[PDB]
């Protein structure tokens, strides 16, 4: 079945052949008829010329195994039966695996069968036993040179920003969310699983009107702080931020709430507060990617772990699903598909809780 | 278990029989044009119905409806549906019905592939087959 | 019926699997055969690789329940039978519900059954009766 | 028959038991009866007391298998039958051989039988299939006075370099690999389980053309940097470095990949990035030593932990398998079989990421 | 017991005497929040530990379920979701066993 899939997919793409042949040689195929086709498939590629139904039915005919397979009927069957050739490789791996299994069994059985006929050897028997068994786009970020490498943030991409505890990963995501809301005209959705909804607000009220040593927390302010919050409150008042602090929520619910907001008001970003804290993670990563693709919106998942790739990898997939993986240290964009990979350096105030340009 | 297009034909009736707002959209897009005789005659009966300015409900339809259509038109009004057909649902169903004559087609050239094969004209049968892959891609 | 729809729609989209698995775990399916499929379905998604007829029939065969469901015949039946994949989720909700009902029934039946065998407890009986009904 | 000889000869000598027991355990015997006897034979020897007809018949009786063998009749049969006890050892070797053959068959038959029931695994099946079936000189380092105490790095030795996190153990192994590649004419194989294969490359590109404060990471360079990478790239462009950053790999796959590379291109060094991170460790240590032995190549296994011996020892053997154990602190060669043991002192740049002479 | 009382008489407050003494505590904190919610009534859990947050936190959640966390020392309202956070000061008689205004 897997075998038919490979062959069938070649008659389809037929740039399917390239990876099929990287993975399989004819002998990996259990059925001979398939062995004969895949070989002929390759024998044609070795010109030439290219590889399609006609040209292969021709080669088979020319080395006279055309009717020794199916006819063209079975070749058409393969072709007409397979829907998609974005697998193949595959498919390829499946057949390759089962080939290996046959080869194990063969060389293993050959050892037992050989166990009675020598005896005699023991040492040749045991040595030739190891010997045998060993074979800008986008959505602007706010931050000038982050924009350049990325060009956004763009729609259908999952962006995972990871950093060790208290490096500023939340404070960084918040500032993105905030810039997007106050400066563009595009609703952002924030899920703040850890910190409460209103403890989040001050952290981006502070980030604005450049407020706080005085401090909002410790009660009373100066006539400079007051006359400041008012504008900060005012400017953040008209922003398009939606916050959900629901303790710890399953993916299907992030997806449900985001889906409803898209049709009613707009949406441009999903900024989920930390992944490791949503409710294995590989199944979640997959689902966040799909969420981004469905809603044509960049999803910013924050994550907890120097840094470098294997720091998060060892805890749930992510690597192959996220199409852009940022690290806070210096913002290290260690993986992205848009293009470039390298370090963009930001300044960080603290008192105001802002990440600023340089 | 029943092939796709047929279920689409089925479900479309279930909907238009239940909501005459859908039936109006189905009329401009599909004749029918429906692929099965029973489904055609019903479609006719459904379409007319409301063109009699008629309110809308199966209790009215299943009572119409020669009597040889009734054991079928009854068991469609009971099928299983959310009332509300998604924007794409409709486009997916309709696509199935509308491009059915096209599948029923390539089995004509299918009988020409196998006939060419029998007279040993191998390379012509290959071409027909490579053509079928194309129509099948649609 | 709803069960066949979900399975079918996966073979079709198969980005259909994402929302179906957000709403269903294998155990939600009443028929074993479907449980096995949907599990396989997921077990393949866990690489991988992706999910489609051949890739799934291959996992089912690997863990040897291919013929324990239908054949490839019942897989193809499901695939060919489904006309669209814009519901799924669904369908999913329906299966999820009938699952919820069975669990209700079970845990409730378990209380009644448990009513005669303890007696004895009353208070453990009445406590592990809220505990059991709250889950 | 040879089984009866050993048993017999014990009743005769009975210092015969000693060589017999150096070559056999009860399990080597095919007949249970003899197993029972030979065990009793030993169990009497563990006093005691000594071992002879009446004293064994009495241990057999005690644990009640006397009549489960022969009687005393079979013990006497054995005793009276045997004409000499100058063989035994033997006889022993014969039984020991035929034992090994039964195990061979068993573990081989267990593989075939296992071939159908998994499928599923292929990779676990192929690994527990080797596992089951298994049951100045030199090369210059680059660094003047490391060469002297060691004279290489030589072929069939396993070198373990241990150091606490971020002392520089990777940066140390990389420079070794680099010198060996750029300066000799000998292919080096690097497994970099932790860091990516391309984040590894600039770490040895920096190591050469004395590049980077400017920096490669942080975007733009000066004309001095550009005109530098170009030769650094050029010089490292002809070196014999092979990298494999495969996330975290099992031993058999290091071994398989290194094996194929030896026949096709050359090979001189296997530099594995850290052991503790390969996938009990005593069983890996063992395999790394064998790898080095099979390929006549020095294998450098980096390890994670002042320092001294018992820092790594407490976590999986290693000590008795590695024939040279280096520590980064100062390079402390704490164990080597070539000869000397002491402290070699190296300078470390940082900016360029080089370890340098003195 | 609180549920039955609601329907027969009224109910406005549940004042539980100390939580650490009810019969893991994070699973009880969760339930008391749900109790307040179901009955539309303020539940007043008393708890045993300066003070500050990490004194009780290190012993069973609570922090994220309780929407207002009072400390007796001064009455320190260290967490509340209505708004302000700070110190309210009360006098205490003893002989009469009263807490009084100021």
């Amino acid at each position: 079945e897997a075998e038919q899939a490979v062959l069938g997919a070649v008659f389809l793409d037929p740039a399917a052949l390239v990876p099929a042949s990287e993975i399989l040689i004819p002998e990996d195929f259990y059925r001979a008829a398939h062995q004969k086709i895949f070989h002929a498939m390759l024998r044609v590629a070795d010109r030439g010329e290219p590889v399609d139904l006609v040209t292969v039915t021709a080669e088979l005919a020319a080395s006279e195994q055309l009717e020794e397979i199916g006819g063209v009927s079975y070749l058409s069957e393969l072709a007409d039966a397979v829907p998609t050739a974005a697998n193949v490789e595959y498919y390829a791996r499946i057949v390759e695996e089962k080939s290996v299994l046959r080869r194990l069994i063969r060389t293993a059985t050959s050892i037992a069968q050989d166990g009675y006929t020598r005896e005699d050897e023991i040492d040749v028997l045991l040595d030739e036993a190891d010997r045998k068994i060993m074979e800008i786009t986008g959505i602007p970020t706010g931050f000038t040179e982050l924009d350049r490498m990325t060009s956004g943030f763009q729609r259908s991409d999952l962006i995972i920003v990871a950093a060790r505890p208290s490096v500023g990963k939340t404070a960084f995501a918040l500032n993105i969310a905030q810039n997007v809301a106050t400066k563009t005209n595009e609703n952002v959705a924030i899920f703040s699983l850890e910190m409460s909804a209103q403890q989040l607000v001050m952290r981006m009220l502070c980030a604005e009107g450049n407020i706080n040593a005085q401090n909002l927390r410790t009660g009373k302010l100066t006539p400079e702080d007051w006359g400041k919050l008012t504008m900060a409150m005012g400017s953040l008042s008209n922003a398009g931020i939606y916050i959900d602090d629901t303790p710890s929520i399953r993916v299907s619910d992030i997806r449900a709430k985001c889906r409803r907001l898209k049709q009613e008001s707009g949406l441009g970003m999903i900024v989920i507060d930390y992944l490791q804290l949503i409710q294995e993670v590989s199944e979640i990563s997959r689902s966040l990617k799909a969420l981004a693709r469905e809603l044509e919106v960049p999803v910013i998942a924050l994550s907890q772990l120097r840094p470098m790739m294997s720091d998060i990898r060892e805890s749930g997939s992510i690597e192959q699903d996220a199409d852009i993986v940022a690290f806070l240290y210096e913002i290290i964009i260690a993986k992205q598909r848009n293009g470039p990979v390298g370090t963009v350096q930001l300044a960080f105030i603290k008192e105001y809780n802002k990440f600023v340009n340089l | 278990l029943l092939p796709a297009f047929q279920n689409a034909e089925r479900l479309l009736l279930a909907h238009m029989m239940r909501s005459r707002d859908v039936a109006l959209v189905v009329q401009e897009r599909i004749g029918g044009r429906f692929n099965i005789e029973e489904h055609r005659a019903l479609a006719a009966y459904i379409y007319a119905f409301y063109e009699e300015g008629h309110e809308a409900d199966p209790g009215a339809l299943i009572s119409r409806i020669p009597g040889e259509l009734q054991p079928l038109a009854s068991e469609l009004s009971l099928l299983l549906i959310a009332d509300d057909v998604s924007e794409q649902e409709l486009e997916d169903y309709i696509r199935h019905v509308l491009n059915r004559p096209k599948w029923l087609m390539l089995k004509v050239k299918e009988q020409e592939k196998t006939e060419a094969e029998r007279r040993k004209d191998f390379l012509t049968a290959a071409r027909i087959a490579k053509e079928m892959i194309e129509m099948k891609k649609m």
